[PDB]
């Protein structure tokens, strides 16, 4: 049976080929404690990771070894897979060929690392690493689209027209859901609440995850929300004391339409979306506009689609129709993607094997995989 | 006049419509009982027989083991139209493509709907694919090693010939 | 029956003699993908043609085999009649004598190649190459006449009495509609559109097919265009922007008539055909001047045969009627003409045979096709 | 005096009529600060020009309104204008004849609002448009020849022959510098170095200018860069942190010879020159590849002429000599012909006259400039 890991930036997400969802998804996290220990003798270990070190966070310190989908500390990376493996999906590696997921536009030494620790380590029949676009757009069951991606780490656009991608009009934008986490955290200062702990940061994170929303008009919400309460909505803290949120619900994923909230200088999600278009060739952006597939776990604001909707017509000539594809499944469709293309036929051809791992070493990855 | 199968002789063999799912010597996953390894097979056959056989204009089919032979002739066909200019890898990866994509089954585009039955059931369909996409895949794989025996960069003109020689004036 | 496949350097002509019209018209095109092919499977193919390239052409490079009526690919040549006989008419080529055409004053070798892939690669029991405006003057229902025939590729004018030609007469120009085509591409650069890739080619290609026409006084029209909104109209992209036009409409069916335009240094098609005229005996011109035979797809603007008549009775002394002939379907009268002649019974006498080619070589053409 | 002003994509070059070199040489930029601006006293302003916007890089959003060769955005061009004059030049305009400079097959509009806002805003005594390429040919010293020029937004080919020009050979390529600046900071971040801000643009530019050249034998190079060694070569940014790169190094012009780097359609630098060569009456072609001439900074990659000079001389027939003219001063060589052709005792009845002007409009241009 094949293994399917997409390598999330905030979450793992993992399982084998032809399963319909993750049989695993967990935080993309290891920790270590911070404080004396003193009564030992209770089970204590060094380090710890994934719901564990989620579950013991007070304590703990916790760090992500994924930032903006570039792997930062490859030990942390390993602790993960090995717990993958053996902890959460309970298997050998051994006996398995892994699909894994990475963002367009990666530095090729991270590929080539991600590579040898599979055959070095995880001693793996064969690998394969996608670009995780091209997967949702499996996941979506169709040839021809532009993919927005936005996870934890990484927002990216990739058009792909009748199963070609155009490699030139992919454009990824390093702003997504810890930067919104990070914005939330701190426009929450301006109402007089304080979050600075890694613990508090997860605190945010799943404040962020329930409470916020897009706005479809943000100078009306604004103004609404200068005039009336009915937009403020309240949350408990694991402490047990109460807060409650108002405009900072919709002024947090509003910095994707407007960077500048950040200090970042670059496009919003709709801009770079409409952008990427444009620069694709003039017969195929027809059935890009009827076609912008919505993934991960940053697309899942209510009002998201609707916002992408009005912003992208406006920008497009009047006279065509734009569509926006945002499965309820949105979170997983890359996984689910990976799960198709590791069932295909056709595949099994493409698999990069420890039989040419061998006398190619770790550059295999980039002649085979794309 | 033509050759045909001598696995005709062989009884109570498995069957599929009205292919017979004949021993195959092969290292593909698939329903294909194991041959023995020392004696000539039906691809043995099929790939001995084809370039004599694309030469004739007439055959008359004496059971399921010759359906069988005319499947594999007509897809020996294709594999050498796919072929051409490849490198012996090239033309691995090029012709297992082409052996594994969706193809047409008696009983659906087929060239000989008329001399093939239907599958026998909604069940026989699969078993029917899941053997007939085992053979082809073997089929591919074998044909290579004669191609590719003195040279290794370039398809031998002794065999991309027949590339065009359409048997029976029938082709997948 | 046999086979009519008018092979023209833009539009692929084809069907049966005795049939009222052509059942397969396809563009001469070959398109082979310019792009990363990321998914596997996807019914992806290694070049398209005619008009599965040309609604696939944004991801393609579109080109045609041949150029100004001479074929410079034959391999995609033998692709395109490959898609003629088992695609697009559905017929075994080994069953049906085939007529073929090609303008006159061609190289020797594009008859003799031509000849050798119809009996060598497609089998054919039998075939002709018949002169293009010579088959053009069967679909008028005339024995004598000029007939202007002007394509994608090519311009001529056949002088013809009473069934003989006068081939020291016969004029040919290398200029035709790939070349308004292509100075239209240049043109719509000055109102501030740009159109570059051999995809962008067929845009310009469709714009220039029913916005543009001939103008009766080019110097009159060019002056009213430059003085009001009423010349001027638009198009809408396949992007859905919408592109407007005035004088580039006249201006690029001008080139016609001032070949200097295109940096040419020819006579224009009109005086052409005067020329052409002028070289046959004195008595036969009084019959070629009431009989001038448009014929081809750039000869459908609008306009073109009241210009043509026009400038031909300035060229022509006064005491006699100049009459231009433009049927409606002029578009095909090449391929009319080829249905007529294969269904004559001494046509049928007329035909290379399989068994004269393969007793004479491919050489047997040029002493049989004239 | 005369002022003469080369009117760049990417830096503005500008002088008067007779000087051996530009007086002023500065970025074609307008910059505007991105950030809230607390600090009274600090002497802040609206907008930033030229190196005053340069120097101040990392407060602002730094604008090209010069796209391609195209003003895009005129009310920034009007700013450039008064800064070259008032600031950079210091002079009244309303005593300075003006010559400027555009590229060939550009909108005619931006000739006659580029003519419009010289005689109203300006209020300049006469001026004139030269075609680029004609100008580097006169500072070239010459009469026959093909200019290949590239500056940061266009690429063009002019072929002409004792000073006259072909004008359908006229060739255009939308690739130069900044296509090949936002190439490789697509490639820069194959080795994990991020640049995204306009700023970092700037930087990436900075860094294209020292560290690329153009490999003779790209392939080889490849192989060669493969093996670390002397191939790879280090930068420091303005923050003091360190970049290595190697192939990076080649594969960024390398761009000009495969376009198709950047997912475009096109022909490279070499088979576009060869293609304009070829579009060339056939006696003059001898003549225009022993005077194939480059300009613009984009030519000033080392490497380039003698790899140019590789390319075509295996495109043409070998019997005869292909000479490349590549200058030391070639930076600027469009502005040294402007301040030839502008200092010419024969040029002064070509300008345009305010008193012209203002009976025929800014449509005046195109009678006197081609
Ligand atoms: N419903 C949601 N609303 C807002 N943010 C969400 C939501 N669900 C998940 N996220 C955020 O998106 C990221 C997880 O999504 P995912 O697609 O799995 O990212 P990744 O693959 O890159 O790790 C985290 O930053 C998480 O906080
Ligand atoms: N209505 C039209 N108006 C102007 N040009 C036309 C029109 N219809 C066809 N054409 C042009 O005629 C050419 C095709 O004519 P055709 O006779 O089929 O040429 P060919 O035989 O050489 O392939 C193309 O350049 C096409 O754009
Ligand atoms: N030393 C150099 N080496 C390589 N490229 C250079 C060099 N100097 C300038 N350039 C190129 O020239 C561009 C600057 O524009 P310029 O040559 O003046 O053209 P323009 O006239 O259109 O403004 C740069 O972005 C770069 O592409
Ligand atoms: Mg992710
Ligand atoms: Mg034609
Ligand atoms: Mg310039």
């Amino acid at each position: 049976t094949a293994l399917v890991c997409d390598n999330g930036s905030g979450l793992v997400k993992a399982g084998f080929a032809g399963d319909d969802a993750p049989r695993a998804v967990f935080p993309s996290i290891v920790g270590r404690p911070r404080h004396q220990g003193v009564m030992v003798g209770m089970g204590q270990k060094d380090s710890y990771v994934g719901d564990e070190a989620q579950s013991k966070r007070g304590i703990l310190t916790l760090k992500y070894p994924i930032e903006h989908g570039i792997i930062t500390n490859w030990d942390d990376m390993e602790k993960i897979w090995h717990h993958t493996f053996y902890n959460e999906l309970r298997v050998a590696p051994e006996e398995h060929p892994t699909l894994l997921t990475e963002a367009p536009l990666n530095p090729k030494a991270n590929r080539e690392k991600m590579t040898q620790i599979m055959f070095e380590t995880f001693n793996v029949p064969a690998m394969y690493v996608a670009i995780q676009a091209v997967l949702s757009l499996y996941a979506s069951g169709r040839t021809t689209g532009i993919v927005l991606d936005s996870g934890d780490g990484v927002t990216h656009n990739v058009p792909i027209y009748e199963g070609y991608a155009l490699p030139h009009a992919i454009m990824r934008l390093d702003l997504a859901g810890r930067d919104l986490t990070d914005y939330l955290m701190k426009i929450l200062t301006e109402r007089g609440y304080s979050f600075v702990t890694t613990a508090e940061r997860e605190i945010v994170r799943d404040i962020k995850e329930k409470l916020c929303y897009v706005a479809l008009d943000f100078e009306n919400e604004m103004a609404t929300a200068a005039s009336s309460s009915s937009l403020e909505k309240s949350y408990e803290l694991p402490d047990g004391q109460v807060i409650t949120i108002g405009n900072e619900r919709f002024r947090c994923p509003e910095t994707l339409f407007q960077p500048s909230f950040i200090g970042m200088e670059s496009a919003g999600i709709h801009e770079t979306t409409y952008n990427s278009i444009m620069k694709c060739d003039i017969d195929i952006r027809k059935d890009l506009y009827a076609n912008n597939v919505m993934s991960g776990g940053t697309t899942m604001y209510p009002g998201i689609a609707d916002r992408m909707q009005k912003e992208i017509t406006a920008l497009a000539p009047s006279t065509m129709k734009i569509k926006i594809i945002a499965p309820p499944e949105r979170k997983y469709s890359v996984w689910i993607g990976g799960s198709i293309l590791a069932s295909l036929s056709t595949f099994q051809q493409m698999w990069i094997t420890k039989q040419e791992y061998d006398e190619a070493g770790p550059s295999i990855v980039h002649r085979k995989c794309f | 006049p033509a050759y045909h199968s001598s696995f005709l002789s062989l009884t109570d063999v498995p069957t599929t419509g009205n292919i017979a799912m004949l021993p195959l010597k092969t290292k593909f996953r698939g329903p294909a009982y194991p041959a023995d390894e020392s004696q000539m097979d039906i691809i043995d056959e099929c790939i001995g027989l084809f370039r004599a056989n694309c030469f004739f204009r007439n055959f008359e089919i004496k059971g399921p083991a010759d359906r069988t032979l005319i499947y594999g002739t007509l897809f020996i066909s294709e594999c050498l139209g796919r072929v051409n200019g490849l490198n012996y890898r090239d033309a691995e990866r090029q012709l297992n493509s082409l052996a594994l994509e969706n193809f047409s089954i008696p009983g659906s585009g087929f060239p000989l709907n008329a001399l093939y039955a239907p599958p026998l059931s909604p069940q026989d369909a699969e078993i029917m694919r899941t053997y007939l996409t085992q053979f082809r895949q073997e089929l591919a794989y074998r044909l290579l090693s004669h191609v590719y025996a003195t040279e290794k960069d370039h398809p031998s003109k002794w065999w991309t010939c027949f590339s065009k020689r359409r048997f029976m004036n029938k082709a997948l």
